[PDB]
Formats: structure tokens, C-alpha cells, sequence
């Protein structure tokens, strides 16, 4: 089960929408969920930019819409306990932490590696986490569930953007509830993240 | 029907243990659990199964493979697995 | 390929090693041609 | 969709024997069985009931190559009837023992043997008491060779029998055979075993 | 579930045909799985040839023919793992190992006890195991299902036989992957086996 | 109407190979190519695509002319199945190579070996990798020849080819070449160019 | 007009047969037809090969299958003279010249830039120039026309093959006729081509 459509609404049609291999299913590299961990964060558009003909078509088009349905499974024991926050945040600008410093390329636009998060508190941005239940969400319960699936679809104020040096949403997992196990158990347990981007459109095909 | 193949081909292992792909808790992500060739014809783990054995007793074959895997791990004990089948032609991939 | 995706996670007071077994088959679709003697005799 | 049917995968004549006359013994028998070669029995073994017709030739050449016009005699001793045991013994003229009478130069005698088991199938795999387990129900007859003459010549013969088998049915399938073969039992060697496949560098290497 | 039907045919009728508790359920001694356990066989007629009236009725009877109902369970705990092929072989000839040896009754009819294979590898009949799976089989997996039921027909070329001198069929039970625990756990799991003898016929009431 | 169809075009046998059998080597193999002699390849080289069915007969002699009542064996290996090595090596015994016993004396040994590529049609011109683009699709098999003796004569043969081609499509067809040919390649020579017509004495004169 | 539909066949449908932009026309570099001219060829797989849309499809699938709209024009004045004969072949073998050569790969498949005739005269092939009208053929007169349209659809014995290591067919364009001009004029006159692959289908998406 497990389904969720953010705001009720689905990627949609409104350019070339290739749709044959596009919207097949990418899965990230897991995330070693760990005891000290903090969280990570996935920039969207970012994260498919070099993978396959989903990375040809963003890197080589200037416009781009698209929807995507997401995935995030957590591989855990009946033995292991804790709790995961999985939240899209439109526009998810990740900001500095100078008492001007201006971030970085590695973390503002981090890859399909992901970056952490130094202050899951702020979530980065001086916002608390607490109120982060605002944006389309899904707990994961290592005693209840471990999918969490969320359908969001193109939410920008233009039809279409540059899926190179503009990020759509950012998705972000917390373990709210730290990790905690007893001995012998896995030490660290991973996070497996699925993207299939329905309804994409490309235009502009540049070099 | 369905039939066994010798993936644990390697050297210094016994009977049993040949038939067995060894997964284990010490071992990162994005990492090769085991690889092998489809083609039965050709002398491999696909020796081992009957497709691989009738197979060479003609000279020439084509149709679709069914390849299974099934896991024999604890009950209380999970994980994930990616079982990527690369085309011919493409030499054998380096990253996950 | 067999890639490990995530990892292979296990309760305390259970082995750390598993074991896979790789079964194989034809299907609808698979035809041969101009018999042959073996090789494995 | 032809050759792939156990008409066509077994329809194919093949050395099944070899006999030597020597008419100095005079004579040569050849008890009808299909485990003397190991190319042919690796292919019978593979199933468990078979049900056929086999079709015999005999390509007999003396020791040279050149064949005088000699006259030959391949009798068929079905089971229960007594095999000759001399060249001038009278089982050589039992009526009952059907004889072929062709000529060294002539063309090779062919002959077809029915399906003439007590059963209802042959059967290599018997489990039981009649490795042991050899079961009296397959035995398909001799065949005995001589040369007809009122003095005896000082000819030198060597023949090849080629079998081939026709409306052939099988049932119950069984793994075909890896290790050598040690005549009637599936003997083979504790220590000397071979695997069915071959060792490569490491279980990583796709080649 | 768990049903499967040895060749898509039903044990049947055409003797004296008792049926009141003939057909009862008989169930063989557990067999304790271990760590370094190879694996073990069951010739049926010979496992039933003492069991009661069955074992009346094929001792004194000449002929007999009968289907088999096949229940095998392993008893095993979520911690244990572990995989078990269960593989019913029409003719199941066990065969010698001299590099010629000539077995034993209590290798080649084992009883109701049962024998432990030498080389599982070779299924001690110089076939590989890794085929043996063309025979009606059925896994068992300590992490998914318990019972494996599989429905032998009568298998033979003749419509009857008798029950004390052949074995219509051996099942055998072979530890794949090793049974594997931690400390403090059953090192020797059972597995019981359960026969119910659909459509018995007997004749020839010998004393 | 007939005479210049393409079946009636090709259908004429002709010698395509000549094989020496010595008796002291023994045997004689022979590849199975159209290409052997001028007269036949400039022939079949003009078109691209072929299909038929090759009929071979093989006209054997002594150094002489004489024939003694010998007996021949002429094995047909298709590709892929190993050729034979020696006089009495195993691949002759190979039930799966077609064989034709025939003697010296009787008539030529004549076979049929149907259209069996991979592909839907031969081809000579291969203009790829697989002047190198050799087609390994179109190889036809092989044919070897040796005396049956239980030893080995002093016979020396000479045996030659004919083969018939009936059934024949053929597809795109091309120039027919004008340069000597040079054995699977179509070399020429650079400097030794010869002009497609014979030089006369001036273009103002007819003859 | 000069349109030509070789063989009276269009490029077909029977994969996957993307349609978008791998079906625009491609126009290679121009070549520089000169008094010395000897011709040019282009085996069209190779051609596109690293052609964008085209060139990513055919390295990365591994088989293909599609047709092709020819366009060669030549650009020339009134005051030029000569003719150039434009041909489709089938599997052009290129062959060496050695009086044994293998050509190389800058000969075989020359890219997109193309590779000139050694002799033309022979076609570099053995095959004389006279007979190439039997191939699917233009005239380019430079007194009555410059567009020479082949419409060339898939021509093999199998109905896809790799676009990387086979060349379906190659195009070859010749000065029969030697450009000719007075003082002053170009001296080298240009012959342009483009190409239209319609209805092309691509399968087995390696890396």
C-alpha cells in the first residue's frame, strides 16, 4: 500500500516526450543507515542528471517537465529499531552556516551520491524539522513498514526549466528516531531509493 | 524445467559448495556478488544444468532464458539484491 | 550480474553468510538445430 | 520442431559393435547391447522407459580391405534360444534362429529386431533384485558370424554392426550422466571426481 | 499449498484392493538434519514392507501396484536457515564407488530407516544433482515454507510387481545449502515424512 | 524459357575438389567450398544472397584405374563437430557425422546436404568483422574419406568431387569478375590490371 | 524528380523504433571532386555511426534495421563538364591489391569522412566498373541534373545485424567522365549527400 500523491495531484502531459526507457526505474546506491547518522538529501533533477538516457536528455535539452514516483525502502530486522522521515521539499535551498558563506557545488547540487546533513535539527535551512511535516511525507516504521511510496508531480511556477543548474524538489530522509540495535546485529543498514519519472518532455536539444 | 547451474565454478571448493552463491554481512554495497556467462552452449556454470547439457548435443540454438535465483537465508534475515542482465557485445560491467 | 544493493542485514544470533542458488531454464521461444556429438564423454 | 523430437533424437545408425572372425575359432558372437559405447549409452541412460525398433547393418572388410566373393552367415539368437558354440555346431542350422546369407562383396546386411521385451519397455535402470539390479527383461538377442564352408578357409574377417533405432517412445526423463562411465552398472570412482564444470579464476569474472 | 502432482498423473485403479488402512498415513522416524549432514534416500516399497498391514499385505501379497501421497516437513525455527531439495526418482539405482564393488541390502533397500548418501554431488549414482531437479521435486526453505507434498502415480513398465524384490521409486531429501545457526540453537533440526498409499492393489497371497 | 532460369543456370555437377588417400596419413579431408575452382566461383560470386541444396558425388579411383572390391567410408562432419585427426581416430565412429559406405567397385557415392546456414541465405561478399570479411555462416561442413580395415592397407586413392546444386534462389545480383582471382578473398593485383576487352587497332574501326 | 526505388522496395517496418530526430536527414562533409579525381565510397552503417541521435542509437544497441533516402547532389556551373555515376553495393567488400594484404579499417570502414578508390577502373574490387549499372544507380550529368534520390531499404539474409562491425551496403560515386574546365573556373567542384533513414528499429541496449 503505502501510496501517497503529493498534493493530490499526478505528473502530467502538458516539446519530445520520449517515454520508452526515460521512465523506467533508476535506483540509487544505498545508504548506510548508521547509529551517528544525520540524514541525507537528494537534489532531483541532479540525481538523474548522468544516468542513461534520463541524463542524455537533461544534459542535452534545455527544458524539462516531469513528474516522478518515488520509492524509499528501508531493509531492516525485526530486531533493529528506529524511524525514518521521508519528506519531499519543493525547492530545498540548502543554506549556509557562517555566524557569508556560500555553500558549494557538492552541496547544493550533491549527485545521485546525495549529501548529508550537518544540522538535521535546522534541516540545513534554519527551518525546524518539526514543521517539515508540511511538505508530502511518509514515516517509515522499522516495526510497521519499510516502503514509502510518494507520486509528485511538476510543481514550478513555469511550464518548463533547465534540469541542469535548477533543483525541482529535494528529497530528504532523517532518522528522527536514532538507530539502535544489540550485539551481533547489523551495525549499519541501508536505504534503497527507486525513481521512475512519469510524463517526461524535453525541448531544446542542444549539443 | 528448471536446473541448478555451478556459479561457485572456482577453484578449492568442494561438491556441495559449488552450486552455491556465498552472500554475506561483511560485504559493502554496490558491490559484485557473482557473475557468469548465459550462454549454455559454452563450457561454464551452464555445464552444470540440463539446458546446458541437451544444448550440446545440437550445434545451433535460439530462444529466451529463464534465469532463477532463490535465496536460502534466515527467516528474520533481509536484503536487497540487484540481478542486471547486460546484452551481448557489452563487456561486463564495473559499477553497480 | 549479482550486485549487492544495499547489504545483507542480520538479527544478533544469526550467521553473517548466506547462500544463493542459481537455477536456469528455456522457454517458449527456444529452438535447436543440426545435432551434434558431445564432447563431455 | 523436428529435430528436437526423440524419433529424430535418436534415429541415427551408429558402431555399436565390433567383431573378429579369425577362421583358422571360426566363428565370433555378439550379445545385442547398447551400453558398449559410452556416446550412445550417455543418450539411452537419459531416460528411463524406451520403446523401439532396432535396425542392424553389418560392415564386414577382411584385414586388408579386398573382399573376395566369400559367403557369410549372421544368424540372430533371440533370448532363451542357445548361442552357437562352435563353427560346425548345430545350433548354426536351428530353423527357428533367424539367418542372414549375403556375400563379402555383396552390399552390408541390414535386418530390423521389434520391440520384444516381456515388459511393456525397456528399462537400464532396474532397482532391485531380479550395484547389481540388472534386469533379464532387456537382452534384444546375439548375433553370431560365421562363414558357410564344407572346409575351413584361413579368411581373416573384422565386422561393424551399426544400430539404428526407429518409433522410438520414452518416458520418465533422468539427468544425463557426468561422471566416466566404469559395462552394465553405473559404477564410478569415490575419489577421482569430475565436476560438471569447469574451474575458472574467481566467481566475479563473467568469462 | 504446496501440491504438486508427480507427472500431472493421478496414482489409480485398474487383485484385492483393501483400502481401509492400507491407505492410513504412516509416518517414517525423523531424520535430524546437522550441519555435516549429506542427505538421505528411501526406496518406498522397502519403507513400507513392515509398516502394519501394508507391510502384511506387500510381504505376503506377490503383485502389487499403488500411488503414494508424499508429505515432507521440516521442523525449523526463524533463525535457522538452510535449503532442502525433496526429489522423488523413478529406479532410483544406487550405484558402487570402486575406482568392482557390489553395494549392500542396506545400502540398496535401506528400510524404513532410510541410508545417508556417500557423495550427494553425484547422488551416488555418478549423475550430477545439480539436473536432479527434471524428477518431480520440490524445495524447502527454512525462510519460506515448511511442507513439500508431492503425488507419485504408479510408475513401471509392467501394471504390476512386487513389493519386497523392487523399488518402484526412491525419494530423497539433500541438504543444498547447509543448515547454518548461532550459538545456543538447535544444532539438529528434524524432518518427518509422511506416506499415504492411495489405490492399493494386491494379488497373489502367498503365505 | 528454362535455360536461362537461375535454377536451370546452376544445376550442372562439375568437379569441385580433388583428394588424395594414401594408406601407407591414411585419410583425407576435404572443406566443403564453392569457391575452390574459377570456373564455379565466378559463377555463384555474381550474385549476393543463395540458397540451395548441394548434391556431392564422389568419383574415386586407383593410381592405376583398377578397382578392387575396397570398401570406402565417407563421413560428413557439419560445422562445428570436430574433423577427424587420424586414420582410426574416434570422430570416425561418431554416430551424429553422416557416413556412406560404399566399395571401389560399386557406383559412385552421391548425397544431398540441404540448405542448413543460420542465416535465411548464403553469402560470399560478407563486408564487415565478424580484405578479411569472411562469413563464418556459409561453411556447408566437411567431408573425409578413408578405407575400413581392421588394418591398414597399401591402397592409393584419388577421389574426386561433384557437386550438383538444385532448389537455388539467388538474390542482388553483381558484376561478374574480370581480374584473376588471387582463394576466400577477392585480391587482384594492382599492376597486372587486364582490361575487360582486347585492344584493336583504332575506335574508327569496327572490326 | 530522379527518384529511384531500389529494387522497387521501401525501407520497412518488421525492437525498438524510435522515429524522432534518428530519421532527419544527415549531410556529410563534401567532397572536392578535382580533374585527378578517382571516386569516393562510404559504407553507410559506419557512416552515421557517431552521427548524434543515429550514432549514440547504433553504438549502443546491438542490433539494427532500417532503410535509407539517398540525396547526392553535385553543385556545378554551366561552364562544367563530366558525369559521375552513383551506385549502391550491397556488401561492398573493399579487397586488397597485393600481387596476401588485409586492407585496414581507415580503407574498410572509412567513417564519415569517406575513403577514395585506389582504382577505380576495377572498383578495388576485381570487379570491372562497366558492369556496376546492375547495382541500384544515377547518372549525374553536369549538363542536365545535380540530384541523384536513391531510396534504399534493408538488404540482408537477416532481419537485423550489428551497425558497428557490418556495413549493409556502400555508396560509391565516380568520375567516368573527367572534370573538365577552362582558365579561371573552380577547380574542384563539391558533391554533397545526405541521408534519411527511415523506419529504423534498434534492440539490445548495451552500455
Amino acid at each position: 500500500a503505502n501510496i501517497v500523491l503529493a498534493y493530490g495531484e499526478w505528473p502530467e502531459y502538458c516539446p519530445t516526450r520520449p517515454d520508452v526507457s526515460v521512465n523506467r526505474f533508476y535506483t540509487l546506491d544505498s545508504k548506510m543507515w548508521q547509529e551517528n547518522s544525520t540524514g541525507w538529501y537528494w537534489k532531483f533533477p541532479d540525481v538523474l542528471n548522468k544516468t542513461g538516457v534520463f541524463g542524455q536528455n537533461a544534459q542535452f535539452h534545455y527544458l524539462y517537465r516531469s513528474g516522478f514516483c518515488l520509492h524509499v525502502q528501508c531493509n531492516a530486522s525485526k530486531f533493529h529499531q528506529g524511524a525514518l522521515l521521508v519528506a519531499v521539499i519543493p525547492e530545498f535551498v540548502i543554506a549556509g552556516r557562517g555566524s557569508a558563506p556560500h555553500p558549494g557545488f557538492t552541496t547544493t547540487f550533491p549527485g545521485t551520491t546525495g549529501a548529508t546533513f550537518h544540522d538535521p535539527y535546522v534541516l540545513d535551512s534554519g527551518v525546524p524539522l518539526s514543521q517539515a511535516l508540511i511538505y508530502p511525507h511518509q514515516w517509515i516504521n522499522l516495526r510497521t513498514n519499510n516502503c514509502a511510496t510518494v507520486i509528485v508531480p511538476y510543481i514550478n511556477a513555469v511550464p518548463f526549466d533547465s534540469a541542469i543548474n535548477h533543483s525541482n524538489f529535494g528529497l530528504i530522509v532523517i532518522p528522527v528516531s536514532p538507530l539502535k540495535y544489540s550485539s551481533g546485529a547489523t551495525t549499519a543498514i541501508p536505504i534503497t531509493i527507486t525513481i521512475a519519472p512519469l510524463n517526461s518532455e524535453f525541448g531544446g536539444l542542444r549539443q | 524445467v528448471e536446473t541448478i547451474l555451478e556459479v561457485n565454478n572456482t577453484t578449492e571448493a568442494t561438491g556441495l559448495t559449488r552450486l552455491l552463491i556465498p552472500v554475506s554481512s561483511q560485504n559493502k554495497a554496490d558491490e559484485l556478488c557473482a557473475a557468469f556467462m548465459v550462454d549454455p552452449g559454452r563450457i561454464g556454470p551452464w555445464q552444470s544444468t540440463l539446458v546446458g547439457q541437451i544444448c550440446r548435443y545440437y550445434t545451433q540454438w535460439s530462444g529466451s532464458l529463464k534465469v532463477t535465483f532463490m535465496f536460502t537465508g534466515s527467516f528474520m534475515a533481509t536484503g536487497k539484491m540487484l540481478v542486471a542482465y547486460s546484452p551481448p557485445g557489452s563487456a561486463q560491467p564495473a559499477n553497480r | 550480474t549479482l550486485w549487492y544493493q544495499t547489504n545483507y542485514v542480520v538479527p544478533p544470533e544469526t550467521p553473517g553468510e548466506a547462500y544463493i542458488i542459481a537455477m536456469g531454464a528455456a522457454q517458449d521461444n527456444f529452438t535447436l538445430k543440426i545435432c551434434k556429438d558431445t564432447d563431455e564423454v | 520442431v523436428l529435430e528436437t523430437t526423440i524419433n529424430h533424437f535418436f534415429s541415427r545408425s551408429g558402431l555399436v559393435g565390433v567383431v573378429n572372425l579369425t577362421d583358422g575359432t571360426g566363428y565370433a558372437t555378439w550379445d545385442i547391447d547398447i551400453m558398449g559405447f559410452v556416446q550412445l549409452r550417455r543418450k539411452c541412460e537419459m531416460f528411463t522407459y524406451m520403446r523401439f525398433n532396432a535396425e542392424f547393418t553389418f560392415v564386414t572388410t577382411t584385414k586388408n580391405g579386398e573382399a573376395r566373393p566369400y559367403m557369410l552367415q549372421y544368424m540372430y539368437v533371440p533370448p532363451g534360444a542357445p548361442k552357437p558354440t562352435g563353427r560346425d555346431a548345430f545350433q548354426w542350422q536351428t530353423a527357428t534362429n533367424p539367418s542372414v546369407f549375403v556375400k563379402l562383396t555383396d552390399p552390408p546386411a541390414q535386418v530390423s529386431v521389434p520391440f520384444m521385451s516381456p515388459a511393456s519397455a525397456y528399462q537400464w535402470f532396474y532397482d532391485g533384485y531380479p550395484t547389481y539390479g540388472l534386469c533379464p527383461n532387456n537382452m534384444m538377442g546375439t548375433f553370431a558370424v560365421r562363414v558357410v564352408s564344407r572346409e575351413a578357409s584361413q579368411l581373416k574377417l573384422q565386422t561393424r554392426v551399426y544400430m539404428k533405432l526407429k518409433h522410438v517412445r520414452a518416458w520418465v526423463p533422468r539427468p544425463i550422466r557426468s561422471q566416466p562411465y566404469l559395462k552394465n552398472f553405473p559404477n564410478y570412482d569415490s575419489s577421482k571426481i569430475t565436476n560438471s564444470a569447469r574451474d575458472r579464476s574467481s566467481i566475479k569474472q563473467a568469462n
